[PDB]
């Protein structure tokens, strides 16, 4: 300020409330511990496919955005739509989320910016840093070795994907949070026909819920096929 | 193989200009993909993010083939040639030869197999609307897009089809613009984010006519057909914010004023405003608006104008550039301002038609 | 500190615009010297190198005084006001107040006694010529001036009166341009060097009319009267080279060609020339000119065109930009090229009238 | 080359002799960074007699029993050695900095600690454990770069044993009382 900002509300369906704990009990404890005030730390979250790495970054942003703290989320997979100069000034933010830092492997233009940003929030204080990736920071073949030892410097956690059991009640968790109701026969039907793709499962909920809203019928097994 | 074609200069200028525009950043990205297929000539140009294809009918003898050629150089050659001249183009070695009369040009080329071809996807929503409607949807919201933001979903314009109308939304976190125009056919509910440069290229391809615009919105790409030009662009893989959640819910203050007199009043007050922050303060009272501004040089400017307003008195600050952009997009008679309090968004729209709405966040 | 005047908006716009132009670099140099003397208003703007004064007739009550005011802000205010509005201006403290209707502006000021006043010198040569003649003399030679050269005498245009004609010369050490136009009165032989910015300002003050141009060339200053504007500029204290000693003495090769066809041929050949050195080579032969060019990318462009030429065969190189600048200044039908050998200057002029000549030095 | 003379510390501050409560969350993270091969930086702080040095000696003996190189630097006894003794400790598996508040206002030692931090940061596999009296933000340090680095990590408050846990802690050493009870430094010394 000045000036103020637009109350742009994005999909807030990805919070700590809609995120199922198991088996990341130890990770979620330390994550909510560096989100304490005031606590400045660096946590690295690596996983494979659809473990919710971007979910926890969006959850940590909304956690501090709901109490007035300034936040920043940098999707390094969509880095073709912005520039490395967008990291400048983020050292004054309460939280900086670097998502998919393995996409800049070989991108010396971006590695230097990420490297400089780390040192800027290191010389200063009160700046939480959360970085996600595919593999541990040592398994990340970076061009600048000074950055690899810095992504190594901190607490590293391996995100665990939801089991097919917890996957069902995670879909049902988004139903009650959004307002609609997902019965257990429809949920165990989507896990079969959509082949357990969590990225598309919660994405398909909007398609199945909206078509059920504009009827307005309840979720039955053949109703999903009619929506399809 | 051996590519060779002969075509009049007047058949190339407009296709060349449409496929050779302001677009650094990679050797072959500055080249045009020429390819002769009996009996048409295709000119393609891309930038790894969007492509532009033009087809030219060849009525003169030709031979199939393909190659690439520097766009700006090849365009300036065909544009520099006299009016009505025939252009003979053929490949001789690793370079392309252009002949027109006693003029001979040799242009260094790159292999056509190295040209980035956009993977043809499955189209979904498809409709046809006039160019004037598409130009109105773009112009009314284009200026509110963000440029190179971490919010990559804001660096573009939201195309949203809902039943009978096509609606475009754009916001940058400080001000929002939303326009909506009806078409003649029923469309399935679908919304995509067209990139900034895609919006720029989508509007500059619109001419006088009289041809309609065939638009093919897909899962992750958008394609627009107009004339013999086929513009294709990738979509921004992101979630665009809800603009209906942004519109000021239940405002209690409504102000009508002449669009011109209001625009000129803000323009005069912006003269003595801050050069960097552009801060002006609006004081609404009984049938009166008072716009004031001042700069670090302690120079103050006061603009009072008669308006139609009956709500409670309020003083609210604004970025004069944001307000002037809205009044410039509203090429209308009178405007309507809907306010709540000094620290909340204000909706500006035309007092006649409500096809386009604008939201601007104030300053402290 | 008691100045006060009131004048219509339509009486200030054109005088303000003439004193608010391209002129950084010092606090008071960005201000306009306002001074009321019953019953006229004088607006002055300078940059320690040249000044520009405009007089405005005041028919409304006023009070004598003087002050300074930011030019661009004061101009944008009067320009932003509605058409037909009256502007009331008075001094209140260390700032100036502008009022027009319900609009009030307060501008920070600087003391009028600190304004740089040009010491009035003794005029010598004085003549009156139409604006079209002055515009022709400038346009035909302006492009050949140098920009911030150690040869400070070249950073401007030579105004030279000789008997019945007024001649302008400009050169930059690579190419020379000289134009000559007659007037109606006999003038004493005199030559001065008008600076670059002076030449720029001398031409932009020329309008449609229908008023003549009173010019007062002095010992070290030049003054031009047109309408109610009085432009004054200092002169470059230097010795301008003799242009008659530059013109190719006794050339043996003469080439006539169509001005447009020659210009378009060089323009197409410049496409594939070097981006930095702009090198093209002309090969004159029996009734034929062959223009070729190439770039580090090994791209060659060849332009052959039929001309009327009978001299010996020669190959000569040129900066294509210099040649195109000459052909653009010669808005005529056919041009005449007079050459000697490959390593000597070439004179280009119109085949119809010989009022303007151009000389360009070749390349190796 | 050369081998080292077998010296055994004349004390008994191993993890086995340390009581969890109420520092259950601290011991969980402490034994997490001690596990090979990745390392980190944990800061411990308490008032008096809470066992900040007991955990450093326990972490030293934890890696010494498995052949890892360790280094314990009592910054309260820094009057007996020089700041150049931290040079080369970036090649050790664990470095324990005990009582870092004693160098508040000691530029000669603040710069040595500050340089040692960046040395193990530029490299890898070097566990850093630092104890103090107050949180790193409450440390009056002339070097502001060092203060932000000491706050750059996981900080835990050490909870001193209650008078109940204090009793059974004394008997735990006798296996490896109420009349003697409340200065723990002298209680375990009395046994
Ligand atoms: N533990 C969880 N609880 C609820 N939803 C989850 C959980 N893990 C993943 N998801 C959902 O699965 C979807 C896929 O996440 P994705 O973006 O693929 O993660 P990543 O970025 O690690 O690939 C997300 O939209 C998220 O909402
Ligand atoms: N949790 C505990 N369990 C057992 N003994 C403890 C505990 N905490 C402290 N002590 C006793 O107190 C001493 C700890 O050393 P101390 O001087 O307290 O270090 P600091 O001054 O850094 O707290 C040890 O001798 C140990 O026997
Ligand atoms: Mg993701
Ligand atoms: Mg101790």
């Amino acid at each position: 300020p000045a000036q103020l900002s637009l109350p742009l509300y994005l999909p807030d369906d990805e919070t700590f409330a809609s995120f199922w704990p198991g088996d990341n009990s130890s990770l979620l404890a330390a994550l909510q511990n560096v989100l304490r005030q005031e606590h400045s730390g660096y946590i690295y979250l690596w996983a494979r496919e659809g473990a919710g790495r971007s979910h926890l970054l969006h959850a940590a942003c909304a956690e501090l955005s709901q109490r007035g703290d300034a936040v920043g989320y940098v999707p390094l997979d969509k880095r073709t739509w912005f520039v490395p100069e967008v990291l400048d000034g983020m050292e004054h933010l309460s939280l900086v989320c670097i998502d998919n830092i393995e996409c800049i492997a070989g991108d010396e233009l971006w590695e230097m910016a990420i490297f400089d940003l780390y040192n800027r929030i290191l010389e200063s204080g009160k700046t939480r840093l959360l970085i996600t990736g595919d593999r541990p920071p040592r398994q990340l073949n970076l061009g600048l070795p000074d950055l690899a030892s810095r992504l190594d410097w901190g607490q590293i956690y391996k995100l665990q994907p939801l089991s097919d059991e917890d996957k069902l009640q995670a879909l049902q968790l988004r139903a009650r949070l959004r307002g609609f109701e997902l019965p257990e026969d429809v949920g165990r039907f989507l896990l079969k026909r959509l082949d357990r793709e969590m990225r598309t499962l919660f994405m398909t909920l909007d398609q199945l819920d909206r078509a059920s809203i504009t009827a307005q019928r309840k979720l039955t097994i053949p109703f999903v096929k009619e929506i399809l | 193989s051996h590519m060779k074609f002969t075509v009049e200069r007047e058949h190339l200028l407009k296709p060349l200009q449409q496929v050779s525009g302001p677009l650094p950043t990679l050797p072959i990205l500055g080249n045009l993909l020429l390819q002769v297929a009996d009996g048409t000539l295709s000119l393609t140009g891309t930038d790894l993010e969007m492509e532009m294809v033009a087809r030219v009918a060849l009525v003169q003898p030709h031979e199939p083939g393909a190659t690439t050629v520097p766009a700006r150089k090849f365009f300036d050659i065909c544009r520099g040639l006299p009016e009505g001249a025939e252009i003979a183009v053929q490949l001789e070695g690793e370079r392309m030869l252009v002949r027109s009369g006693r003029s001979r040009f040799s242009l260094s080329t790159l292999p056509a197999a190295d040209f980035p071809n956009l993977d043809d996807w499955q189209s979904e929503v498809e409709f046809t609307l006039p160019q004037a409607t598409m130009k109105r949807l773009i112009e009314a919201t284009q200026f509110s897009m963000a440029h190179q933001d971490v919010r990559y979903y804001l660096n573009g314009m939201l195309f949203e089809t809902e039943g009978e109308e096509l609606r475009t939304v754009a916001t940058d976190g400080h001000r929002l613009a939303v326009c909506s125009m009806p078409i003649g056919q029923s469309l399935p509910s679908h919304s995509v984010i067209v990139p900034r440069k895609g919006v720029i290229e989508l509007m500059r391809m619109l001419d006088g006519g009289d041809n309609p615009l065939r638009v093919q919105i897909g899962s992750n790409n958008i394609r627009a057909h107009v004339g013999d030009f086929i513009f294709t662009s990738k979509l921004v893989d992101g979630r665009f914010p809800d603009y209906r959640r942004v519109l000021p819910k239940n405002p209690d203050k409504h102000l009508e004023a002449g669009c011109d007199l209001l625009k000129q009043a803000f323009a005069r007050a912006a003269i003595l405003s801050n050069e960097k922050f552009r801060g002006v303060r609006l004081y609404v009272s009984e049938n009166q608006l008072k716009i004031t501004a001042n700069n670090p040089e302690q120079e103050e400017a006061e603009e009072i104008l008669d308006v139609t307003y009956s709500g409670a008195e309020m003083e609210i600050g604004f970025n004069v550039s944001y307000v002037l952009d809205v009044l410039n997009a509203l090429k209308c008679e009178n405007v309507r301002m809907m306010l709540t309090d000094s620290v909340s968004s204000v909706q500006i729209e035309d007092a006649a038609s409500q096809s386009a709405a604008y939201v601007v966040m104030p300053m402290r």
